[PDB]
């Protein structure tokens, strides 16, 4: 696995930016593990 | 059962303490390699780099 990464500055506030962005290869973890299925989770609060 | 490991002991009950230092090489690259090139460097040189 070699993620790509970038963090843009952008002001339009739309949808998808129109422009030109490229991802760098930050981490590499030659590992070994089949994928099925992902997900992601978000922190938030349930009023705590 | 216990150990003791008293100074007065024998050779055969003395404490040693031993590393049995063991390596698998699984389908994954290899990460416990030593020092590959750490050598020196020149230039302006006909040298194979």
């Amino acid at each position: 696995f070699k993620i790509y990464s970038k963090h843009t500055p952008i002001n339009l506030e739309r949808d998808l930016p129109q422009g030109f962005s490229a991802l760098e290869p930050l981490v590499d973890l030659p590992i070994g593990i089949n994928i099925t299925r992902f997900q992601t989770l978000l922190a938030l609060h349930r009023s705590y | 059962q216990s150990y003791g490991f008293r100074p007065t002991y024998g050779v055969g009950h003395q404490p040693y303490r031993v590393v049995v230092l063991s390596f698998e090489l699984l389908h994954a690259p290899a990460t416990v390699c030593g020092p590959k090139k750490s050598t020196n460097l020149v230039k302006n040189k006909c040298v194979n780099f």
